[PDB]
């Protein structure tokens, strides 16, 4: 039983990590808005500067 | 040694595995084996020659590790297509296949160098002699004569004791020296190897000889190369000493690598997927063996018999090229017999009755007859059991199990395997055995006694208790 | 909740920021693949044998670079995608998690991941390819190991690193085997893995079930290998797992592993050869075995100290490395040559064979009595084990040989009868039940049984068993002190006496 | 598309091209040729016939006589080769061939490929980079570098 | 396979019989498992995996018939392969390999459509419990136990009236449980089949289970293909979290079909001419059966016993 | 074993509460990372409005 | 394939125009183990011995189109 | 090959029959002597079958069958 409890820590933690990863996806979609927001050719010009 | 300056390069043409596909200048030209250098990131590497391909691109070979190479790579070359330092200083420390001192000792060795190619004596050039050798070998020394300079054949795959039966070979070999000789082993196991090294140390015999020893897991290119190591190795000695002796390993592996690379060459295999020139390679290797008027040499040889397929054309080139040979019975083994050789099988060309007198030839013939017989009825029994046994036959059969059982004796060095020691043997005593057995002289003799047993006196002491 | 912290950490790793490179780099377009192997373009100069990143992060196995293009072999899903894509490629071929820190954990064999915890710690990538350790530097090792099978231990002693043959036979308990023997090592002192070729879910599962059942599964680990697993993972895998032991072995520590069913690897690798399109040999075979085997077989060692000082980079200042492991050999139809098994046998340092009859006869042990043996021998046998224990090895054959007698009329009397009975009974005695761990103490009891035969003729078979159980028991009450002895290496004449008095002492028992 | 087969043919090309110094001229010949090859109604006919002479003659015949004697004897090589069917590939090779000597081109970064003749990697390259001033054009660049950095990024998210 | 509009053409490149050389657009092609159909005179035709070849042309095959070829040829490419409309209605209803309601058509409406290509592994997925199947067999079961979702070998034969055994199973499934399974014959004497249909009427229980049958009148591409079908179909019921076991036909028929494929593949056969990968196929097969955490898949099979070698 | 188990399920559920709850904290963090990651320009105004 | 010269292609490049030179002795392009692809000695006699570097003469049985070799 | 191959030579142009495998079907011709390719082997000059019939064939649904108790002599 104790071991099982450990496993539960592992799996629960894992689901948390999944919610974390899916969470990461949605974060990335919002990041698509972070591109949709505050996007300037100037920023590109900064990339150009990275030359 | 000398630069070996510049020489530019082939660029690495194509990556086929270890097969070397690369391309050099139009003028750049090798021999069918020639000296090429190239530094890996780590180190200079070399790919032995190509046969002949065009475009400054030819193939080539390697003892090294192919992976982690970039294409188009420039490649260096050495003048001496092959250069093998020939010393007598070598007997101290072993060496790489490169001859790099395999012992921890660095060795200056010697400047005289050699190359793979070597050649045979004239028709008249060698000497032919009948001098022979006899030893604690229960039979074979008895069962068969051994002339001086003779190349003894080993039969079989391993597991036969081929390393442990081979270990007997060590023993008797070890048993008698009275000279200078050297043998080595390659594509072979270390526990043995390091053991022979530690025990060699303990023996402290290494002064007499050193031998580079090749490893089982070693890359093929080396493995292929190892023969040249043999030949050149001899060459100094044969020049140097008139006389020599040795032993030979895993020549199955020889075949094995060789075939293995054949189609890799883009060649179609000889049959059973053998390599097409494999025989040519063999007449090469056995041909490498020689003993001359100026000097003669002895060694004994082993290739793993693949699987006890006697039809093995490998085994064909065996008997064909065979000089001396021996055979072992996995029934006799399976019989639990410690010695475990195919006696009925093995044979001595040198055996001559005139040489042997009649008593030898005769008696041996007789036992042979018995074998013929017990083999002969063996069927009839198995069928019928023994219930019908003709008296005389029945008697012989007694003599039979007895005689088989009889051959076996202990060996001094043998106490390792079985804690039991043993002893060297005396031929005359054997000759006696021939009679008494022929007599069946001891009628009450115990069967169990006879096995792994001492002399008729000793077996008589057993007989007392046992 | 708690993991919110973890989010923070990940934000910190995420703070590693970024850079770019290789705008063209090597790349190139993989022209056409069947089943992992592709006409493939780009990336001409790579270090031979490199691993090549792919969709779903897959490295690629490309053995062949033609003068012109090349081709490669995938692991993982074959059908994933359409051809001609640009090429992604790993810096290092043969890069796999290193350090021993993580342990006793279920991974993909190939991948790190498996149930339930993917998260694990790896000191770095590793590569399966290796060069032979210096034969010069080797430690002949007297470390005995412990069968926990009653007479089996007797049959052969165990030093670390010997090429260890088991036979194996279908339905034989071979999948069962004794592989349990890890329990015999309750205190391991070395880590082992085991390998299971194309293995069955239910199997793996049950092993799992039992896995902590015996207790700590973490103590050692093994890698996941399934039927679906591709000769990338499959043909390639046992090879893959090798470099692991370079943790302890390369930490200079002995370590053990079991693998068998390697035959799978052969036609696995042969289906590979069909790709090679190269002509195979008998049984679809190339000689890669040797290479493979040499690659494979060459692993185990025990090594010189100063050797380790090197291997330690002087860190461990020459602590003698060792390596242990176990194989086993399938019997399809119990045929000796078995071609390859001939070949392997050739490689093998030692031999185990099974006797179909016994377990077929139901006999709890089935091992083939002298049909097989360890050429290494009893070098580590306790001077008690060593000293007292000999006769069986030979004498067993005797009884078996004596078994050969074919049951003639009353003859030789005790020479015959005594020997045979003594043998047969002795066998019953020898029989060890499944799932029964042996005791070093038991060995004593064992060896004691006939040191002489203080009990030898005492009882009948049933009485042998019963009386025997009685024996083992009465002793505990009888003596504690054996612990020291048990702790001790033994074979003291004085001990022998104390044992002698204690020895007849059981006459009080029944 | 053996195309590797090109070389011995293709190679002698540059050399003859070197030796003949035609490469303007030879280049012409190649242009002309690939053109000729392209002809599809001709193409059906093109593998039609066995007699090599027949094709050397007919091919050479309708050709419009851009041909060279070295290219006649030599064209006769390709037909004698019989391999000639695939010839246009060599031009590509020939390009590289011509290119090989002194040439340079460019890979679009995120937009369009300058193909600038700049022989100093990352230098003559850099010269072009700085040379922007072509810095104007978007041409999908932003989606590309933002999405690609974003790709390394989500890559790290996965890594996360 | 496609969510289908267009799906284009290609041309028919080189054709020997089932060998389908044909070419699609230069841009792209669907997976080998993925597949495409072309109306040839009377009917559309879809050919099996192309494997990889050039110019949009690659190598393909079909169980159907090849007559009436045309050099230029055009196939509308299906995309998401193998989607197939099973429904629970199938039980007691029979369709062709295509799901074509082969028999007197039960007209067989179906809301499920899925590729049979679906993998069915999952690590740790199935239950760890190891339940036995309880047969109520006085000797078969009593004399020997039965495990839930377990694979089962068959010895017996003609004159065994194995159908008697089967019917026993019929009363056994319903009677024992709600769970209901179906098996399908392939490569088999027809008369047996129809007689078994009648025997189903006599049995009358046929409703619970139904199958297309191979009967060996057919081309292999079909045949070898059939497995994935049943895979998906029961994958309804074990997917239903229901649990079951189906009988199985002569494997050697099946694997051997493997070789005929490999010669067809032009690929070097395995030794003794097996399918060079045939083991892999077995991977598919044996690998398929499982008692899920939520479902149980058992089965029995009788393979053509070849000389008892 | 069962007894341990029930409480285990409970720990799971309360965890689920702390989960939906933490979804706030997550939305926060993800936004933050979206800025830091943007590595370009900081505009906090836009509302992704994501669960 | 057999063509393979490429350098003589340079030769043949225009020399496809003109050849008409029959040597008794042609160059031996490449060899394996005594057997060599070779060209020259335009006239052929089946199974003709062919002198070599050093006294040796060789022969080839197979009439081989456009080139031939022998050991 | 069909028929007396040996005579013929190549570049013969080409002659195409849409039909394939068609041989007169009908009960008209029964009992007559027939070559392989044709009935013609009969000494009978003509033969009456309803019309050309093709070699490719499709077996009927196993479902539809008659069990047959017709003994046979
Ligand atoms: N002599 C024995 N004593 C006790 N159990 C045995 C014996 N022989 C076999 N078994 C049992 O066999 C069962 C499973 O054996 P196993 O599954 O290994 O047969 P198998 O080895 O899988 O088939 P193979 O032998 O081909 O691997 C185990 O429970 C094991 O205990
Ligand atoms: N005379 C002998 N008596 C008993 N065993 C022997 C004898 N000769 C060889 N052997 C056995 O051969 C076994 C195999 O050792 P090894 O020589 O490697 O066999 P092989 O070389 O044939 O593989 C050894 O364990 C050894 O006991």
């Amino acid at each position: 039983q104790a071991e099982i409890e450990a496993e539960r820590k592992r799996a629960r933690e894992e689901l948390r990590k999944q919610v974390a990863i899916l969470a990461v996806a949605g974060a990335e979609k919002i990041i698509e808005r972070s591109v949709d927001e505050a996007a300037n050719s100037d920023i590109v010009d900064k990339l150009v500067a990275e030359l | 040694h000398h630069h070996h300056h510049g020489m530019a390069t082939g660029k690495i043409v194509q990556v086929i595995g270890a097969v070397v596909d690369v391309e050099f200048p139009q003028d750049a030209v090798p021999r069918v084996y020639d000296a090429l250098e190239v530094q890996n990131g780590n180190e200079r590497l070399v790919l032995e020659v190509q046969q002949q391909l065009g475009g400054g691109i030819v193939r080539t070979i390697a003892m090294g590790s192919s992976d982690g190479l970039r294409r188009g790579l420039d490649v260096k070359d050495l003048e001496h297509p092959i250069e093998v330092p020939v010393g007598k200083a070598t007997l101290g420390r072993i060496m790489n296949v490169l001859g790099e001192p395999v012992d921890m000792k660095g060795e200056i060795g010697e400047e005289e160098r050699w190359a793979i190619h070597r050649a045979a004596p004239s028709y008249e050039e060698l000497s032919n002699s009948q001098e022979l050798l006899e030893t604690g070998i229960k039979v074979i020394d008895l069962m068969a004569p051994f002339a001086k300079g003779g190349k003894v054949g080993l039969f079989g795959g391993a597991g036969v004791g081929k390393t442990v039966n081979m270990m007997e070979l060590i023993r008797n070999i070890a048993i008698e020296h009275s000279g200078y000789s050297v043998f080595a082993g390659v594509g072979e196991r270390t526990r043995e190897g390091n053991d022979f090294y530690h025990e060699m140390t303990d023996s402290n015999v290494i002064d007499k000889v050193s031998l580079v020893y090749g490893q089982m897991n070693e890359p093929p290119g080396n493995r292929l190369r190892v023969a040249l190591t043999g030949l050149t190795m001899a060459e100094k000695f044969r020049d140097e000493g008139r006389d020599v002796l040795l032993f030979v390993d895993n020549i199955y592996r020889y075949t094995l690598a060789g075939t293995e690379v054949s189609a890799l060459l883009g060649r179609m295999p000889s049959a059973v997927g053998y390599q097409p020139t494999l025989a040519e390679e063999m007449g090469v290797l056995q041909e490498r063996i020689t003993s001359t008027k100026t000097g003669s040499i002895t060694s004994v040889q082993a290739v793993y018999v693949p699987a006890d397929d006697l039809t093995d054309p490998s085994p064909a080139t065996t008997f064909a090229h065979l000089d001396a040979t021996v055979v072992l019975s996995r029934q006799i083994a399976s019989l639990g017999i410690y010695p475990a050789v195919d006696p009925l099988d093995s044979t001595s060309r040198q055996l001559d009755p005139l040489v042997v007198g009649q008593e030898h030839y005769d008696t041996a013939r007789g036992v042979q007859s018995i074998l013929q017989r017990y083999q002969e009825l063996k069927d009839i029994i198995a069928i019928l059991g023994m219930d019908e046994l003709s008296e005389e036959d029945k008697l012989v059969v007694a003599r039979a199990r007895k005689i088989q059982r009889f051959l076996s004796q202990p060996f001094f060095v043998a106490e390792v395997f079985t804690g039991s020691p043993g002893k060297y043997v005396s031929l005359k005593d054997t000759i006696r055995g021939f009679k008494g057995i022929m007599e069946g002289e001891y009628d009450h003799l115990p069967e169990q006694a006879f096995y792994m047993v001492g002399s008729i006196e000793e077996a008589v002491e057993k007989a007392k208790k046992l | 909740q708690l993991n919110s912290t973890e989010i923070s950490e990940l934000i910190k790793q995420r703070i590693a920021q970024f850079n770019v490179v290789s705008e063209a780099h090597n790349e190139g377009t993989i022209v056409s693949v069947s089943d992992g192997v592709i006409r493939i373009h780009g990336l001409a100069d790579a270090m031979q044998g490199e691993m090549i990143s792919l969709p779903g992060n897959r490295y690629a196995i490309a053995l062949n670079l033609e003068r012109d293009s090349v081709g490669a072999v995938v692991m993982g899903p074959y059908a994933d995608l359409a051809e001609g894509m640009k090429v992604k490629a790993t810096g290092r071929i043969l890069e796999v998690p290193v350090g021993r820190g993580l342990l006793g954990r279920v991974v993909n064999t190939l991948g790190a991941p498996i149930d339930g915890k993917g998260p694990l710690d790896h000191d770095g990538f590793s590569a399966v390819e290796a060069i032979a350790p210096g034969v010069i530097e080797r430690q002949s090792v007297d470390q005995p190991v412990q069968t926990g099978y009653k007479a089996v231990d007797s049959m052969i002693p165990i030093g670390r690193g010997q090429r260890e043959l088991i036979i194996g036979d279908r339905q034989t308990g071979k999948t069962a085997l004794a592989i349990d023997a890890i329990i015999n090592q309750r205190d391991s002192g070395i880590k082992a893995i085991y390998v299971a070729i194309g293995q069955k879910a239910s199997t793996i599962s049950n092993v799992v079930r039992k896995l902590e059942e015996h207790g700590a599964l973490a103590n050692t680990i093994v890698v996941v290998a399934t039927a679906s697993e591709s000769a990338a993972l499959q043909y390639l895998a046992p090879y893959a797992g090798a470099a692991m032991g370079e943790y302890f072995r390369d930490r200079g520590e002995d370590a053990l592993i079991i693998y068998d069913d390697l035959s799978k690897q052969a036609v696995a690798y042969r289906q590979i050869s069909l790709l090679l399109r190269r002509p195979p040999g008998r049984e679809a075979f190339p000689g890669d075995v040797f290479y493979l085997h040499s690659r494979l077989l060459e692993r185990a060692a025990r090594v010189n100290a100063e050797y380790v000082e090197a291997f330690t980079k002087g860190e461990v200042k020459g602590k003698t490395g060792s390596l242990t492991a176990l194989p086993i050999i399938e019997t399809q139809a119990g045929d000796v040559s078995a071609f390859v098994p001939t070949n392997v046998i050739s490689i093998t340092d030692g031999q185990i064979f099974l006797e179909t009859n016994l377990f077929n006869a139901g006999i709890r042990p089935a091992v083939n009595p002298g049909i097989s043996v360890s050429r290494v021998g009893g070098a580590a046998q306790t001077k008690i084990m060593k000293k007292l224990s000999g006769g069986i090895r030979t004498a067993l054959a005797q009884y078996r040989e004596l078994a050969a007698f074919s049951q003639f009329a009353s003859d030789l009397d005790d020479a015959t009868r005594n020997q045979l009975d003594h043998g047969q009974k002795v066998t019953e005695l020898l029989k060890q039940k499944q799932y029964a761990p042996m005791s070093v103490a038991q060995q004593s009891l064992v060896l004691f049984a006939a040191e002489r035969g203080y009990l030898a003729d005492v009882e009948l078979s049933k009485i042998g068993s019963f009386e025997a159980a009685l024996l083992a028991y009465v002793d505990r009450d009888h003596a504690p002190l054996m612990q020291e002895i048990n702790q001790t290496g033994g074979y003291n004449d004085e001990i022998e006496g104390k044992l002698k008095g204690i020895l007849d002492s059981f006459k009080a028992t029944q | 598309e053996f195309i590797t087969v090109a070389r011995p043919y293709a190679k002698a090309a540059f050399d003859f091209a070197v030796e003949h110094q035609s490469v303007e001229r030879w280049q012409d010949m190649l242009a002309f040729a690939a053109e000729v090859t392209k002809n599809e109604q001709m193409a059906e006919l093109l593998s039609g016939a066995l007699a090599p002479e027949t094709l050397a003659e007919s091919f050479i015949a309708v050709a419009g006589e851009q041909l060279d004697e070295n290219g006649q004897n030599l064209i006769r090589v390709m037909a004698e080769n019989g391999r000639l069917n695939a010839l246009p590939d060599v031009l590509e090779q020939f390009i590289h061939l011509r290119a090989v000597s002194e040439a340079t081109a460019e890979v679009d970064v995120i937009s369009a490929a300058a193909l600038s003749e700049q022989q100093l990697a990352k230098i003559s390259a850099a010269m072009e980079k700085r040379l922007s001033r072509k810095v104007k054009l978007n041409a999908k660049i932003d989606k590309s570098v933002m999405a690609g950095v974003i790709i390394r990024a989500g890559d790290m998210v996965i890594d996360g």
